């Protein structure tokens, strides 16, 4: 003890939890491609750390906050330079489209008087509309957004097709990952390694059903910050994906009209075929087997032989009641109530379509989505679910779950779950036997 | 690996201190047109530089610059660790260490600055006959 | 003889005068949100023993920085707010005659017009109330006073401009020297100084003629000037104790929210609830008489006792010059202070007017509309100083008249900045020694 | 105590160099769009770094890199001062003393640079035995 | 017995592309952009025994000059009044009084219904126009750019007059100049020196003929990236300048029209006295001698006893068929055919006036020049020109040269041919006779 | 001058390395409004700083930090260049030399780092 001296070290491989921003890297006219200029590393170097046990908290994972903030920012950045649609907040004169009627009131034929290139004239023009974008004035209609906020047209040449994004640490920082295949929402796991960049995550946005994410390597896992708290949502990761085949089958064309000097508006013109309703096809057996696996896992927290029920969600805006898709730029709101219609102890889902889009439940800044020419097919892999647990249950033998939904950080919370960011702190001290 | 697990035998781990220090330093319109995005990245670069410089300045003022492991002329105080030497090199883990000595961190540093100051003060009179 | 050698020292405690930036720190409100980084709860002021220095408040660049940064934030606050260009219309007007007192002689005007509706195809006929000061006659047709000169931006109703103490902090490598020497002249040497990393917070109070909510003035009335012999210069006067002033807007107003074409809303002044009264401020006459007596003694200190000291009770210029300015609750008051200056040395109620379209200091290229405030307004302020100009150049040395006004916010902000100076640290020094390599 | 003892004896003042020198290096996300405010602040950080590095480079070139107090093989000139050591670097303060030789800032630095340059050249010839 | 020696501060460099900043000598747009004062005494450092390769055709400074100029131009216009309210049907007739025999209906008299400050009021005004900016509908005319883009008016208080601007290297970089004589613009030269900043170059904007530049070291210099490629522009730097005197003879009125709150438009009012066309005077003998000098050098490149024809350029947009320039702030499009009418082996060129222009030949942005009162004139120095070869066949007997250019980067390329910027690389290695 | 004698023989050119090294580090309110331009200029400053520090760190890694001219224990291979010192020091221009051996830059730097790492490890056994 009497012979101990201070010694100081530099470059010591230790760290503390910390926040910092991350860089966006990619591979391969596309917003994310333009943003995420930095190429990814073809050979990331994963370092296994053997004597490490480390506590991860995906629910307090800052990476989620950044991914969300950055996505909403890029969304606005891409819309900023596009043509404004204020001139369309006029009385709209509408009639029903009965022309090649399907019998599946959804589609209207409407007209309005639009200013021509000169300020002295306006031209009566017409286009087709979906009822979800148009509201009656006590044949007189107005666009819904004009009731509360401004709308901008999305640029027809700008793509939002998802590209897996890898987030990379700044020098002085490291990204740690939990490799434990059974890792639950929080805790001191023993399978820990260090990486420079995350696995790429596509910025896919959906509500209720999570598409094109990661699968559980071993078995379906049910995760929550507090599973016993009915105020929290439950995220479910599947070990196998389920293929879903979606369509917008009506072959149509688009018109382009002049609003002003270099100012163009694109809109749905006539359908050039007959008319049929949009939908998604889910394999029946696969879905029922998948759900049974979820049930087996729910029993772990809800009782070995309890009664588990799946039911349709409560009502509300489509953003929280239907399955949200963005396929080629068209947005769909598919009725999934038939996927949650059972008690445990080729499914066709009809789909609604709309062109006035609000983003991240932010009241204004509405966006208009011009149509796809021809028809569109969309195919996806479901990788997980958002479920909500009913509160108010006094009968302990029955527990009911419904499709849940909410803010999109949480889709990303799941994909970013296994990641944590720390700061490396190079200096430290110890007692020694040596002295100057 | 770049960092070890740092569980024990830090004396061997020390062989990598050079790389850890080395990696502290290293599109045009893709980013230049974007005001917020550009400022965030510059802020990150600047702060990384500041961190680098604070560590180097401290090693300099303490008389440890240029070394990866520095023996000082400041004795170990009992309060720092009441634990004897046998447990620190092998039984302790450096991250575990850091938690316990959080309170005696600044004092270690003030003493190092002062002892270096005294040494230079004395050097002046070794040259002055 | 000794053949002394060159020695290099780093960290030498010396400085040179310097200009740099300032960090702003506080402890919805504009200043509060922008000054995110918190202040030091207890700045470690360093008294500098056996150090003297010079200060010159008239050459202090922090005045310009405070001014520039405040106006920048002012504009930033308005950048995201709805424009009122759709309101530049012909107004059909009459003057309100309902329950009005003797002083409000047509001051409140009732106007109506055809405004754009949610859909741009239709118009809505609406009416609202205006103050006479902001409405002018065309050739019973009226227009907004600023329809010819500039666009008017509505201020966002949710954003507060209540002054809060913002401290200015030095960048690393810089230091702020503070003058502690009591009753400092503003331009001379200061022999009692200290070093701080942050200044005292200063509330960005905006006023004309009188200086409100400032310091104690070193417990004496003190008169400072850039050039005491130049009658064209402003005189900055700090007071030994404040004069309390009680101000009101004695009218229960309605805020009438009107939806316009854009998803945005306009805030109209709705009908008045109850009777209509003139705005005013109450000043203790005895306190005011004592206050001036002290100012007068200081004026004699500078100019002699053998003269007569008068204050002007009138001035030229426009409303922003001739009246005193308050912004209580965001309400813009233009108070008549002529009653405070009958003077002539060897309670009092000051009527006030209200204006809603506000021009901006040192600019004309823009305009702002102050949304009406529902309910009534009451505030109390501390009069801590004055801006005076002598009506000099006269050969009649026997008397002199000191006119209130001539204010410029840079001078108003010089007050309370004058105590601080910015210098930079220059750590490298060289001196001779006994020893060489 | 950053600038404490600024009025102290020049000699005595050398004992505060560590403090004066070390201190030279020292909701926010919602202000990222407040472009002028933010750019001024970031520039200040950058500029502080630049000043620091210029002084450090000069020291490295002049020699005595890493020291707080050092000296070189350059005599003091009679044009700089004709004063006794007992009244210089003692019995006065640095603020006023520095003013006394402000002319010579550049010549001194040039002399420091040339001397170190010649010494290193000679060191390499001595090494090459 | 040699070991590696590492040296720092060594005098070597590599070519590099960097960002340069500007300086000036001191409400001009160029002036407000260069807050950095110039060095009253630039230090040209001769490099003894340095041979260096320069390539004007690959000089990044051209792109730097271009980007800064185009960007600045727009930045200047950003805060100025928009002319959208004036895109109305015009009621037009010809100006017929006080017109000389040459201006055969080029000046139009139009009137229209436009805004005032109050929304409820309208005014009827008249103003004069040039034929080039007005298009007939199907008495009814419109402004030409009403369908294509927004037009703004330049601020009357803003001067775009060229100021010689000096570009300065950032620390770590230096500007290397070729001070050799009659340097080719490509390949090595042996007279090389460095500077901190370039000399000042005025940001002259012109098309077919090059004004106020280099005098080519008293010899005609023919420059081309590929002299044998007929499709490339041949840059001619003249031996001496040729003086040209340009005028706009009509005494104009500036009419101020209220648009809105702080919004003003400046219109052309009546012409006082006789109405005449714009024109430029060129000394005939000087010009004929100048072409002979050029021919001598062209023969060196194309054949010693061949026939060289100078001829009128081909047609196309006005902006590229004339010796376009900005004189007094006015835009002139001067006829070139009379300048190029000879075969080798005082003259007046008429000019057109236009106000709405596509600056930098970009489409989608338009600017309207303000009226200028009184009359205008300027005197310029012709220092060069751009020519192309017709070719079309191989015939050693003869070739034809016609005016080309129009790409502003080549005007800039010419003036910048003298220098390049390099990155200084202070760290290096060599062997020595020792070790530690 | 700053790059004066750049074309001279390296034996003499090296005498002014300190000058060159020093110089490597050398309506403003109008410019504050230029939102893209200001970033380009700030980046230039930041980038210059990083490059400077990067080179200084490398000297620390290789050793001889703080020196202008310094030799290491890494031998000259003679494969990088088999040219002799009389020619290198008296006839070759420093710039010509730099170009002649540019291939071997990375090889040399890796060697410099390893020699310095080894020396520190060896110093420790004394105590
Ligand atoms: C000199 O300093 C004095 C300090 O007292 C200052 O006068 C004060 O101004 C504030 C802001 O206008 C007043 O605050 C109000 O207090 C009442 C208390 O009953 C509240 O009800 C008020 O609430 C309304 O306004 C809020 C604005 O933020 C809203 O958020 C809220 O929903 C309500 O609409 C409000 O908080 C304070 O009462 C006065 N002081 C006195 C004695 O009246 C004075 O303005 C300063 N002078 C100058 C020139 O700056
Ligand atoms: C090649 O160089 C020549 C020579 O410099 C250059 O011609 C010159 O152009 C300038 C700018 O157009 C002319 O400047 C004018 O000088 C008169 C003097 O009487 C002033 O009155 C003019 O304008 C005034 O009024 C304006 C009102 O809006 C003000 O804004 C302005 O500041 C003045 O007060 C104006 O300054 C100059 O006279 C000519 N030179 C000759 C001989 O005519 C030519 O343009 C250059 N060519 C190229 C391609 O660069
Ligand atoms: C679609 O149009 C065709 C004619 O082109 C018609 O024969 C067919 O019956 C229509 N379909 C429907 C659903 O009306
Ligand atoms: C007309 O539209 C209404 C509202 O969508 C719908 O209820 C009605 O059935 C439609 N009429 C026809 C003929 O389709
Ligand atoms: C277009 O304008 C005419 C008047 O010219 C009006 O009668 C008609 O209803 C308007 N139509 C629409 C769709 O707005
Ligand atoms: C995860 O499981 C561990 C036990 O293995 C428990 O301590 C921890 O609290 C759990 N975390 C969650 C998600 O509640
Ligand atoms: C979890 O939820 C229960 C309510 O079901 C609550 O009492 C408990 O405090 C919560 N625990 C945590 C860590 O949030
Ligand atoms: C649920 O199952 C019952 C079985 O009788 C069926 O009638 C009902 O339509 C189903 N509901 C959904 C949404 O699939
Ligand atoms: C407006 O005020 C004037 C007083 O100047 C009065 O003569 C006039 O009658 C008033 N307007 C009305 C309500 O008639
Ligand atoms: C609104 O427009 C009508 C058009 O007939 C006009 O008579 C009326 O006076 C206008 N109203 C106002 C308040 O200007
Ligand atoms: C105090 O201020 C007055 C008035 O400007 C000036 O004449 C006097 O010299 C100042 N005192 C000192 C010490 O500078
Ligand atoms: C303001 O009103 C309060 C009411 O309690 C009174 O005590 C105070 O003296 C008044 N001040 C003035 C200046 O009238
Ligand atoms: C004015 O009177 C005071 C006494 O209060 C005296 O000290 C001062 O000198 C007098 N000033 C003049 C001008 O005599
Ligand atoms: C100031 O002077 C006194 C002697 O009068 C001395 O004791 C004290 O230490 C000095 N202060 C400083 C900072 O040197
Ligand atoms: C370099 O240029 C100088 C110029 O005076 C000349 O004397 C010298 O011989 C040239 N060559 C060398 C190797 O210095
Ligand atoms: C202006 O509007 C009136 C409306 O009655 C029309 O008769 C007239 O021809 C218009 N004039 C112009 C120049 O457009
Ligand atoms: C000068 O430029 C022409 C351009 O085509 C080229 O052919 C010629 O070789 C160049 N001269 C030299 C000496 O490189
Ligand atoms: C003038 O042009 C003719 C060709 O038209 C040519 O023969 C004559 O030599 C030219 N004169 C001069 C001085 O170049
Ligand atoms: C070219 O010269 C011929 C000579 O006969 C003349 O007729 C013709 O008009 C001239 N053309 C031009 C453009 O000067
Ligand atoms: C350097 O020498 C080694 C033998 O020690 C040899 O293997 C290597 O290839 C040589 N380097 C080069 C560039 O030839």
């Amino acid at each position: 003890a009497e012979n101990l001296w201070v010694t100081v070290y530099y470059g010591v491989p230790v760290w503390k939890d910390a926040e910092t921003t991350l860089f966006c890297a990619s591979d391969a006219h596309n917003v994310w491609a333009t943003h995420c200029c930095v190429p990814t590393d073809p050979n990331p170097q994963e370092i296994h750390l053997e004597n490490v046990t480390e506590e991860f908290n995906m629910w307090k994972n800052n990476m989620v906050e950044q991914m969300h903030t950055d996505i909403i920012s890029l969304w606005d950045q891409s819309l900023k330079p596009c043509v404004k649609l204020t001139p369309l907040c006029v009385t709209l004169q509408c009639t029903n489209v009965t022309n090649n009627i399907t019998d599946d009131g959804e589609l209207k034929n409407c007209s309005f008087n639009m200013t021509t290139e000169l300020r002295d004239k306006k031209q009566k023009v017409y286009s087709l509309f979906y009822r979800l974008d148009v509201v009656q004035i006590n044949k007189e209609y107005r666009l819904i957004n004009c009731n509360t906020s401004a709308i901008t047209q999305a640029c027809p040449k700008v793509s939002f097709e998802p590209i897996p994004i890898h987030y990379c640490a700044p020098a002085g920082f490291a990204i740690l990952k939990c490799k434990d295949k059974k890792f639950n929402g929080t805790g001191p796991c023993t399978n820990v390694s260090t990486v420079q960049c995350t696995h790429g995550i596509k910025p896919v946005v959906s509500t209720q059903l999570l598409l094109n994410g990661s699968l559980a390597e071993e078995e379906v896992i049910i995760r929550s910050e507090n599973i016993t708290n009915n105020a929290k949502n439950i995220l479910v990761q599947l070990n196998e994906s389920v293929q879903i085949n979606c369509t917008r089958p009506n072959n149509n064309t688009r018109k382009s009209i002049r609003i002003g000097p270099g100012q163009w508006f694109y809109a749905t013109g006539d359908i050039i075929g007959d008319i049929r309703q949009a939908h998604c096809n889910v394999s029946k057996a696969t879905w029922n087997e998948t759900l049974g696996k979820v049930v087996k896992q729910l029993r772990k927290h809800f009782g070995n032989n309890t009664i588990i029920r799946f039911a349709n969600s409560s009502g509300g805006d489509l953003e929280v009641t239907t399955h949200s898709f963005n396929c080629g730029g068209e947005f769909f709101y598919c009725n999934t109530s038939g996927l949650f219609n059972s008690t445990w102890i080729s499914i066709t889902l009809p789909c609604r379509i709309k062109q006035i889009i609000n983003m991240w439940q932010r009241i204004g800044q509405a966006m208009y989505a011009p149509p796809i020419q021809g028809v569109i097919r969309c195919v996806s892999n479901i990788t997980g679910l958002i479920l909500t647990r009913d509160g108010g249950s006094t009968n302990s033998t029955t527990e009911t779950f419904r499709p849940g939904g909410g803010d999109m950080r949480d889709n990303w919370r799941s994909e970013l779950y296994k990641y944590k960011v720390v700061k490396i702190e190079p200096l430290g001290v110890a007692p020694t036997r040596c002295k100057r | 690996g770049f960092l070890g697990a740092a569980g024990s035998t830090m004396g061997a781990a020390s062989m990598t201190l050079t790389v850890q220090a080395r990696n502290l330093l290293s599109c045009q319109q893709h980013l230049l047109k974007l005001t917020v995005w550009g400022i965030k990245q510059l802020q990150a670069r600047v702060l990384a530089v500041e961190r680098y410089l604070r560590d180097q300045q401290l090693l300099g003022i303490w008389g440890c610059s240029g070394k990866l492991i520095c023996c000082t002329n400041v004795p170990w105080n009992s309060t720092w660790s009441n634990r004897n030497l046998s447990e620190i090199w092998d039984n302790m883990t450096w991250l575990q260490w850091d938690k316990e000595i959080s309170n005696y961190t600044q004092i270690i540093y003030g003493l190092l600055e002062e002892s270096q100051n005294q040494q230079e003060k004395n050097e002046q009179d070794l040259l002055a006959l």
